[PDB]
RNA sequence: GUUGGCUUAGAAGCAGCCAUCCUUUAAAGAGUGCGUAAUAGCUCACUGGUCGAGUGGCGCCGCGCCGAAAAUGAUCGGGGC
RNA sequence: AGGUUUGGCACCUCGAUGUCGGCUCGUCGCAUCCUGGGGCUGAAGAAGGUCCCAAGGGUUGGGCUGUUCGCCCAUUAAAGCG
């Protein structure tokens, strides 16, 4: 909700940045393409998230949209589009961790994240832990 | 079509004929609302205040009424404790708590029909089934 | 815990992790040297060992060195290690994260909320001779209220917490 | 008797996967279906 | 003792939100399951006799399969592999 | 997915490729409107609902508008879409 905008496509390379590692939660949803992810997908993924297991536990979404994303009237060429119109996105390279779930068990968030990943336009994988970290 | 069956009864002891669970149940699942009733009077006559159950039928023994036996744990917990129904919610409530004495001895007491018998067996199901209803120890 | 370290020579890195090594690296303001183990191997250690508790590493000639992972690197398609640095320990007092355990369970269940590991494990300045395995966490008398932080354990003997203090270590929120 | 995303209904819903066709089902004339 | 909770008109798994103790051994269902008015029944989710052996659980890799409907006669350029 | 709508692009045709609709003559597609089969059903029967095979052959006559389309009248196994 700010600075100023309606800017340039740009493109998404190698994903140098699609693989980070569960930040907080326990368990999580990386990212196997690359993908500009629209809010409203973002939403209904996350919503039909906390709706899998009314009332439980935390949803921490990493991703988040900036990128306004614009569209012609359905005419020809003079101007940029009126863009937006539809609204804006973030943009996931192979790797990146979307969402990541906590609190809860296994068998309800593995499978919590799984339907997740069917509204996402994308390819996705699931992660537990132990893994990466800073101590000795 | 006819299924004959023991029934297994919770009721109204010093009543007898407890609409619900006596008029329906016993009648058609497998015995007789009233006549178990009037058989009821016969023994809830000094047991009927804190709840009061007994299976009914018509068995060997080569009659109609079966076995009486101490009014369910959890029940007769809060029965003796000080509380009306349920305590709403068990655990996440923390609000209803006895004690291990009172407890283990007002286990003593009701042990009649109790699986075994044994002074901490009686206790600890008191604590147990207690927390079940709210009912926690403390 | 313990695993073969053959010397690293310096070729090929890739060759290596194709091949079935793990390029890394052990060091110190005294050592510096290139190593390499093996997947599997690395993992079946660090996987529970982690780097928490210490790996002595086996190198080709006798050697036994006391030393800890300082930081892996990722190949960010596929989590999968790429680089290891070994910090070969000895006795000058050393900073290093030890695991912390949340016992119990505070409020937070009649209406729900859970807890969040506000910081799995924490950084402490101690002399190696002493190395605690994880730390306690009394926390259980909190609800969707505040959180506990910096000086609020029972950091033993030589355990000067190495942080501000003020690190919010835990935290419990509401549901969904 | 239907065409995609399954977990199989009943157990009873044995998946009966001939000729080409994969359809599960059970004894089920409900937990039937066909891909 | 389980048939503890609002709702019980009925939860007393086989309504739904709060439990997850106990008794006690064949063992351990804090009950995954066909139901109605609950309940009342069915199978192992536990265990002996023979039977005496590889069996259940997840996961990356290679190839392939379903997903796959169009208009004058069809075919990988053809034959045929 | 398809190339039936509306559009985008401006590649052949401006020493010319007559451009809605009707009529006549059709032929092909299946994503099937009837008529052949079949599985489910919250299918007792008669009806239906839905999905699957399958075009061999069918797929009416009028009122109103230039109409295609539609809305009506009267029927029909159906009055299919391209």
């Amino acid at each position: 909700r700010m600075k100023y905008r309606k800017q340039q496509r740009g493109r998404l390379k190698g994903a140098t940045k699609g693989g980070d590692y569960v930040a907080f939660g326990d368990y999580g949803l990386v990212a196997l393409e690359p993908a500009w992810i629209t809010a409203q997908q973002i939403e209904a993924a996350r919503v039909a998230m906390v709706r899998h297991f009314r009332r439980g536990g935390k949803i921490f979404i990493r991703i988040f949209p900036d990128k306004p994303y614009t569209k012609k009237p359905l005419e020809v060429r003079m101007g940029k589009g009126k863009g937006n119109v539809e609204g804006y996105v973030a943009v996931v390279k192979p790797g990146r961790v979307m969402f990541e779930v906590a609190g809860v068990t296994e068998e309800q968030a593995m499978e919590a994240l799984r339907i997740a990943g069917h509204k996402l336009p994308i390819k996705t994988k699931i992660v537990r832990r132990d893994a990466y970290d800073e101590a000795q | 079509k006819k299924v004959v069956a023991v029934v297994k009864l919770q009721l109204p002891a010093g009543k007898a004929t407890p609409a619900p669970p006596v008029g329906p149940a016993l009648g058609q699942h497998g015995a007789n609302i009233m006549e178990f009733v009037k058989a009821f009077n016969a023994a809830t006559a000094n047991m009927g205040d804190a709840i009061v159950p007994v299976e009914i039928t018509i068995y060997a023994d080569r009659s109609f009424t079966f076995v009486t036996k101490t009014p369910p744990a959890s029940y007769l917990i809060r029965k003796a404790a000080g509380l009306e129904k349920g305590a709403h919610k068990p655990g996440r409530e923390k609000v209803g708590r006895i004690t291990w004495e009172q407890v283990l001895e007002i286990a003593k007491q009701k042990m009649p029909d109790l699986n075994t018998t044994d002074l901490e067996a009686a206790a600890r199901m008191i604590a147990g089934s207690a927390r079940s209803m709210g009912v926690e120890v403390v | 815990y313990r695993l073969k370290a053959y010397y690293r020579e310096g070729e090929k890195p890739s060759a290596l992790r194709r091949a079935g090594k793990l390029p890394g690296v052990m060091y110190n303001r005294h050592l510096n040297r290139k190593v390499y183990v093996d997947l599997v191997e690395f993992d079946k250690v660090f996987r529970q060992a982690s780097i928490h508790h210490v790996i002595v590493l086996e190198l080709p000639d006798g050697q036994s060195l006391p030393t800890l992972v300082r930081q892996v690197n990722l190949d960010k398609r596929r989590r999968r290690p790429e680089h290891v640095d070994f910090f070969v320990l000895s006795d000058e007092p050393v900073e290093m994260y030890v695991p912390l355990r949340f016992v119990g369970t505070p409020a937070g269940v009649r209406a729900g909320g859970v807890l969040q590991e506000i910081h799995r494990d924490i950084l402490v300045k101690v002399s190696p001779r002493n190395i605690p395995e994880f730390i306690e966490v009394d926390v259980s008398g909190l609800e969707i209220g505040d959180s506990l932080h910096a000086s609020d354990l029972k950091l033993p003997p030589g355990v000067e917490l190495a942080v501000s203090p003020e690190e919010t270590i835990a935290a419990v929120v509401p549901p969904e | 008797k239907v065409r995609a995303s399954v977990k199989r209904i009943c157990d009873k819903c044995k998946v009966i996967r001939r000729h080409g066709r994969v359809y599960v089902i059970c004894e089920n004339p409900k937990h039937k279906q066909r891909q």
